[PDB]
């Protein structure tokens, strides 16, 4: 008859970032 | 991050008054008059003025014909870019966003229209996969006095929408019903003052009408409010810049035709009273490149005027034909010669690789959850992308049944649904079905093999009653193949005086092409190899070896015991 | 801070503009509106979008442009400038901003932003630190000043069209380079600068033929980039090159040499290049390929056929179809028809094309597919080089929907991409390989006298491609089998590499004229061509060499002796010190 | 390199987009030239157009030293374009021009489109196609050059000129027969890498190699047997002169492999066959060791000749189930995760393994159901 193909979902890998100061003096 | 106000354009100008939406209207002011979950949702598509209703309020509200409960409301539109501008921060989204409300707060009564609310309440920081995208309005928008006007389209709605239960129930859908015409013409009304104060121009009523029909019948990408503004806009545009003196203010019809065509991509199709002159003789033109079966071309101009003077049925294509005739006629000539006259694409199918039952989904689309979906379907692509082309398709009878219920559909309703639930519109498609052995008589003598009753046999009277008209194509007289071979030594011709030459050819020649090209069966199909070796091949070696590179004289020589197309070359 | 171009052209610096008229009506036709009134110019790189800019202010000095507008003072911006003194706090922003208020106060103006992709990809182009993205949209919004941008097809598909407030703010245009005619006429207008800066003197005919053979050896950009470069720097060559007794005079020869160095290639590229090469198409190339001379001469005349212009330009150079077993030397006269005319190889299998899916992915996947990324293969190839070769092997495997492509090449010779840019076929060769028929023309029979005359294997052709497809085609190329006299030299050029890497050590072999007949005969399979000649060697000839090689009298490059034994009818090998 | 090195003064002497940009792969000479350059000035071979020009090699890191608060990156590059704007005869050349481009901003986009300054740069094809194609801006300006390979005999020649400071370091002596089979051989085999960079890695290591093993100063004369060493290890090809102790396992493996595994001798002898042939040389060196196929009834030793093939020859056994990977996204494990996914920290199965066992025999049972 028919072949009932299959849909992957992909993820992406997105990631927050902080940042460490350092004081100018 | 300042968020742009609605009120203080209006207050100076820039906001356009909303006209024809105290349905819609009615119902943002009784939903923002709610105590809790009073957050609109303006659901419609792309092109409806979903964004006019949100900008409507504000200029209802500085003249003051709201209620005094809703009034001295200022409505708020914050800038996308702004919010969003600043990555790979743990807080740039949660400050900036915060900092809104926090700033709103002040106001009491402000009300907040976010635009695209699918982009930023979707995934607003959801960075590996978090869940802080829409969970801060959640219980501002429940409990808080802040108020969010929210516009997405349909599709947004059902990909994203519903799916969250939580968010959906704090937000009101508001249907938009995509006005017709006639509520169109009432808006361009309205504007029409304004557009002619700004390009100094004035539009006449026939071409507000038209531009609004126009593009309805050839622009369907876009949607009626939108895209007739546009076709004004333009207009006055080129109303303006066109004139070289002649200080022509007013913007007739024909303005309006110039602009739909080009922003159409079309060859000049959409024009009011020029197509009346090819139709007045659209078969002489026709005639110029086909030669034989002129009763066909009757019967085909005449169904093509009767649907074009307006007359024909709305839930039916322009015309149904079953063009019937031996192979080689030329049936796909006039088609391919009549698409060109009307300005109109082409569409090719054959229906020989139709024929299996798992084949025919390859028109209209597999269903969902099987193999060919994501595509879709050939037809209703095709359909879709050039509603106004003519569709051809080769060898209907071999087609399977089910493509006959299919094109029973369209004939009937004028109209087939994709298999991603889009709308094909057939209502503007030239629907054309060809009809017509190679092996030799299975005899100890060789026979001939040439082939009313016979439709109604291979054709079953369900199908035929739904045709407009059926088309006889005639058999290729003997007379009429010495004018079909003459049109490919002109061709060359012209083609070779491109190059500078001149063929000597005289009827000498075209005496043995006309019976070894023109075959009973195969018709006319190896007359263009014939041209491709016989003609082309000899004269194209010496043109580029230097002897006839500037400039050449070439001629053609047959002999009677040679049997074959001798050549003569001259420089 | 910004600089008023306009004021330039009244000054007289500014150049004329060649070209583009239609162009510039579209644009003026934005302006006009009332809404949607910022032009978009969306092109690759050389097109000359920012020609049309600055020829616009040009035209408004000369008072051709309608007098509603004639006031208008066009203006331009650079994000070097406003991206300077990054250090200070916001004084992009503060500095950008002060600049629209006074463009305001003006009220009457337009504003040309190169690159804007850069502007409202805050963050998203590379290494961008710009802002500027929300700053725009309330200038814009109000609709007081125009903005005219620019920006490329990659960068428009990915950030324009998305934003609704750009899709009702920014038209698109589509900015096309010129015809080859027009790309002379835009070098004489800038012949006097050029000429006085390097105190030279080219003829019409150099630049002529510059453009017209720099299509063909150079692809990174598009047409009046390059050709505004070659004489350029052809100038500054003639300048340089002779230490004394200068060469001011630039001839068809001198522009011939430039080109040469650039292209990389050795001095083969001339003005009639194509002339030639055609000329000596066939004796060149049959000597590099033995045998299959009915077929090579076949290919040869559909190929001078289609250059001599007696047909439609806009379909390809040629479509054929290399019917035949594999093994018989098509890919080879497919890699020398290349290496012959100068041009590229661009050789894709098609068995990886076997599924519906990847179809998509030849011309462009939807997005969040990583052929979409990648772009279409066919396109992007096709892009890179548009005067090499297109090889598709196992077209007889390939799903059916891969025909519906081919067939818009060879019926428009044009693919329109999902970024929107058109590809250019009229100047490329199709070559498609194909085994079907083979099998059937080998299946025996069930008689006693085999059917030794099966070679009536078109109707597979003609049964698994559709007739529409083949009928576009030019010839089905038929390639024959080899005679034993050909493989006799296969035999010899695997016998020579391996003397090849045996000499590297020391060991030479001798082989007899009969042992060559066995490997013939094994070596070269009908079904199979002579593809399985290089297992046999290597099964037949290698293995017991390497026995002796690592133990025996063969360790350091004795003598090798090979002969075929008549008694036993196999190959025997004698070993000796 | 002269026509090399003739690209870089045209394009210099051009009105516009004067500034060469020597676009190679790594380890192509691209430094070489425009240090090459510097050179002919004072010979005074190079066009008295450009004759008496001074060059700068900037550094990045001696710049990159930022001591002001936040102040110094913008007043070292200021005042340094002024120093070489004000001669208008220097031509600075940038190595890694890369880095300056990004983020560290560059402040050098107005200079570029006046042209005043002549500035070259150096860049890689990869670099080059990720960020220069899309800024026009900065592109523009600069012509992409091409540098793909020195020619063989040139190349002898600048191993001549570099062979003293070889000599002296490892105190040893490069006979020239050695320094033309280094080429030679280098270029046949590692085809990865490019004739500049690995001609001196296998000349440097050639002489650590013989210093090494006297403890006293010796053998200082150089041999080609050393420089077929070095570079069929960094090729992996097999070496010649193979040692007896390894001519022991390869002919007695046939032997070792029909004593666990009996009958099927066929299988065994093709496999032996296969692997002995390699290492006399004779052996594709753009394929597989031996691409092999077994298939039969079930428990015949298909599996069984494989393992102990693997523990004879002391290789590992990168043994992959293939019944795992029914579905074609299966595949992304073998060739590797895409860069951006959430999987892009693990590698690829097959190509990380293939990589740390290089000679490791490979098993894909049951490919069939892959
Ligand atoms: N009556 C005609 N007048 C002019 N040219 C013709 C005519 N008949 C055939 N030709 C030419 O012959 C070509 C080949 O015929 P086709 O168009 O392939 O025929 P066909 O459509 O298969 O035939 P039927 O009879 O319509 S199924 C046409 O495209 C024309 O160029
Ligand atoms: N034409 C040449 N003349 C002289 N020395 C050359 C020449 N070509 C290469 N070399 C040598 O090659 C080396 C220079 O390599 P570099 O150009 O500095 O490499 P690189 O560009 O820094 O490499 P990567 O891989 O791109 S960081 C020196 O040993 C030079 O002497
Ligand atoms: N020819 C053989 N000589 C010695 N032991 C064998 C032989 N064939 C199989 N065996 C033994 O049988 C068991 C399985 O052998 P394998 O070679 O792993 O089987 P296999 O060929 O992978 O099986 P399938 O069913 O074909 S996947 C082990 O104990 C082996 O040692
Ligand atoms: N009923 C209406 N009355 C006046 N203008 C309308 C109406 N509907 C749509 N428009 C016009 O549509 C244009 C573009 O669409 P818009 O109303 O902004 O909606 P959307 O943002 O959904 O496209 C606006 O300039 C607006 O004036
Ligand atoms: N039609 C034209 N008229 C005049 N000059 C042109 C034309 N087309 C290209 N040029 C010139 O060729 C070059 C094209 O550069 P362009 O493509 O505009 O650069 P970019 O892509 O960086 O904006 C410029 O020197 C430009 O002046
Ligand atoms: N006519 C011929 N002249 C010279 N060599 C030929 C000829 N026909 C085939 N060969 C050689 O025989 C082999 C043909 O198979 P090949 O092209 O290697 O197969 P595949 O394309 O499957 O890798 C090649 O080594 C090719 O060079
Ligand atoms: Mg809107
Ligand atoms: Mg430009
Ligand atoms: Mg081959
Ligand atoms: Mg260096
Ligand atoms: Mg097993």
């Amino acid at each position: 008859g028919k072949t009932n193909d299959w849909l992957d979902f992909d993820q992406l890998a997105e990631e927050k970032v902080r940042d460490a100061l350092k004081p100018p003096s | 991050n300042f968020t742009t106000n609605l009120n203080q354009l209006a207050r100076v100008g820039g906001i356009d008054p909303l006209i024809g939406r105290e349905k819609e209207l009615e119902r943002a002011i009784q939903v923002l008059c709610r105590r809790r979950k009073n957050n609109p949702l303006l659901v419609g598509e792309s092109g409806v003025g979903k964004t006019a209703i949100a900008e409507g309020l504000a200029w209802r509200i500085v003249q003051g014909d709201v209620p005094e409960v809703m009034a001295d409301c200022t409505i708020y539109s914050l800038d996308i870019g702004s919010l969003l501008a600043g990555t790979k921060y743990r807080g740039d989204f949660e400050k900036r966003f915060k900092a809104l409300l926090k700033q709103l707060e002040q106001d009491t009564n402000s009300i907040l229209f976010i635009d695209e609310i699918h982009t930023i309440i979707g995934a607003g920081a959801a960075s590996g996969g978090q869940v802080d995208a829409a969970n801060l309005i959640k219980p501002l928008l429940s409990s808080g006095k802040i108020r969010v006007i929210g516009s997405t389209t349909y599709q947004e709605f059902s990909n994203i929408f519903e799916k969250d239960r939580a968010l959906a129930r704090r937000f009101q859908k508001i249907d938009i019903t995509e006005p017709s015409i006639e509520e169109t013409v009432q808006i361009i009304n309205g504007l029409k003052p304004k557009y002619e104060a700004h390009h100094d121009v004035r539009y006449t009523a026939k071409a507000v009408r038209a531009a609004v029909e126009l593009a309805v019948k050839y622009i369907n990408d876009r949607h009626l409010p939108d895209k007739a503004i546009d076709v004004i806009d333009e207009a006055g545009a080129r109303a303006r810049l066109m004139p070289v003196s002649k200080r022509k203010k007013t913007v007739n019809v024909a303005d309006i035709e110039s602009v739909v065509a080009r922003i159409a991509r079309i060859p000049e199709k959409s024009v009011s009273q020029s197509d009346r002159d090819t139709l007045k003789n659209l078969g002489d033109r026709l005639k110029m490149l086909v030669f034989g079966q002129d009763k066909a071309i009757e019967a085909l101009t005449e169904a093509i005027k009767m649907a074009r003077a307006g007359l024909g049925h709305e839930h039916k294509p322009v015309g149904s034909f079953l063009f019937a005739g031996p192979t080689g006629v030329g049936k796909t000539e006039v088609t391919v010669q009549l698409s060109k006259a009307l300005g109109i694409e082409l569409l090719r199918f054959d229906m020989s690789e139709y024929m299996e039952r798992h084949t025919v989904s390859r028109l209209i689309g597999a269903p969902p959850g099987y193999v060919g979906f994501d595509q879709g379907g050939l037809l209703t692509d095709a359909v879709i992308k050039h509603p106004h082309a003519v569709l051809l398709l080769d060898e209907i009878e071999k087609a399977h049944p089910d493509v006959f219920n299919i094109l029973l559909q369209v004939m009937d309703n004028g109209t087939l649904t994709d298999n991603n639930g889009r709308k094909a519109d057939f209502r503007n498609v030239v629907l054309v079905m060809t009809t017509n052995t190679e092996r030799k008589s299975i005899g100890l003598i060789h026979q001939d093999n040439s082939t009313m009753e016979e439709i109604k046999k291979i054709f079953t009277p369900e199908f035929r009653n739904r045709l407009d008209n059926i088309i006889w194509f005639d058999h290729l007289s003997t007379d009429v193949i010495h004018q079909v071979v003459d049109k490919f030594i002109v061709e060359l011709q012209v083609q070779l005086d491109q190059k500078g030459v001149s063929l000597e050819v005289s009827q000498e020649a075209r005496n043995w092409l006309a019976e070894k090209g023109y075959d009973r069966a195969m018709g006319a199909r190896p007359m263009a190899r014939v041209i491709q070796d016989n003609l082309k091949k000899p004269l194209a070696n010496e043109l580029l070896f230097g002897s006839l590179v500037d400039g050449g004289q070439v001629t053609v020589a047959l002999d009677k015991e040679k049997n074959e197309l001798t050549y003569g070359f001259q420089s």
